[PDB]
DNA sequence: TCGTGCTGAGTGATATCTGCTTTGGGTGGGTGGGTGGGTTGAGGCAAT
DNA sequence: AGCAGATATCACTCAGCACGA
């Protein structure tokens, strides 16, 4: 009847692949190899990969909604919303099923304390010197930090 | 091209309905002596408002008052059900 | 003067289709403004 | 994609008459 990620009480990550295991196993660990924001490429994308480099910027921490909880002041119900983007569009009518079918119009507000939120951090990764090669302006990537 | 709703004779008479008022409408309301008059009508249109609007949200209660009139002045299946209402009462 | 349709065209109303325009950046302009943003670098000028 | 204006097709109210009571 709910989201799933709405009753969550824990943040998931993965630790990458240490060398020396991947080596004790003859495997080759491409997670855990570093690489410089030029070696970053777009057929990187999708994959667990690792960066090296010095920080040079990060902001302020602030809450990123993920699970937005409204309300009916006709109906009494509560309704769900997920949000996986940078924006998204609010819920203005009701959908409920007494709503449906005793015709009733009702306006969806916005709930705050109901919703779930997760802290949300960007940062900047800029390249070391000794990894830029010669005659070229260093290069920065973005990172977003979520959870604990 | 969508129905609309109504409040038919077929809702008056379901278990929602002028039955529920029947079995539990002395109970809620009272009428006190030693409360104001303003009070008395508060608590009487307040049982009958609740009881409104669990039956037919869509209307206001003036509005479901108008509306229970005309159904009552047309419907000839509501009208059997109040002669029979009177007419076990007074058999009592 | 109540009840029950049959007629009815009028007075709605609400469920239903037809055209912008936008972000921001010169792939809309300078007869839309510079107090709605951009905007660091070079250049010429006056007071110094 | 979203929003504001508009068209047109959808019902509902008061209107009033024939039968009989
Ligand atoms: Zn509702």
């Amino acid at each position: 009847l709910f989201p799933p990620n709405l009753t969550r009480r824990y943040f998931l990550y993965f630790k990458p692949l240490s060398q020396n295991c991947a080596r004790r196993y003859r495997k080759k660990a491409i997670s855990s190899k570093p690489l410089s924001v030029r070696q970053i490429k777009g057929d990187f994308l999708g994959q667990l990969i690792t960066v090296r480099g010095i920080i040079t910027r990060v902001s302020d921490v602030k809450p990123a909604v993920e699970v937005i909880a409204y309300t009916c002041d006709q109906c009494g119900y509560e309704v769900f919303q997920e949000v996986n983007s940078r924006t998204f569009t609010p819920l203005s009518e009701c959908t409920s099923e007494e709503c449906s079918q005793n015709q009733t119009k009702g306006q969806l507000f916005m709930s705050t304390r109901a919703s779930k939120f997760s802290a949300f951090q960007e940062c900047k990764i800029q390249e070391l010197s000794q990894q830029v090669p010669v005659g070229h302006i260093p290069r920065s990537l973005n990172i977003h930090v979520n959870g604990t | 091209r969508r129905p609309q709703v109504k409040l038919t004779a077929e809702k008056l008479l379901s278990d929602k309905g002028l039955p529920y008022v029947l079995k539990n409408a002395h109970k809620r309301i009272r009428i006190s002596s030693k409360k104001n008059s303003y009070d008395n009508l508060s608590n009487i249109i307040q049982f009958y408002q609740l009881w409104a609007h669990e039956l037919f949200p869509k209307a206001k209660f003036k509005d479901f008052m108008k509306i229970c009139q005309t159904v009552g002045k047309t419907d000839p299946v509501l009208r059997e059900y109040r002669v029979s209402l009177f007419r076990d009462e007074m058999g009592m």
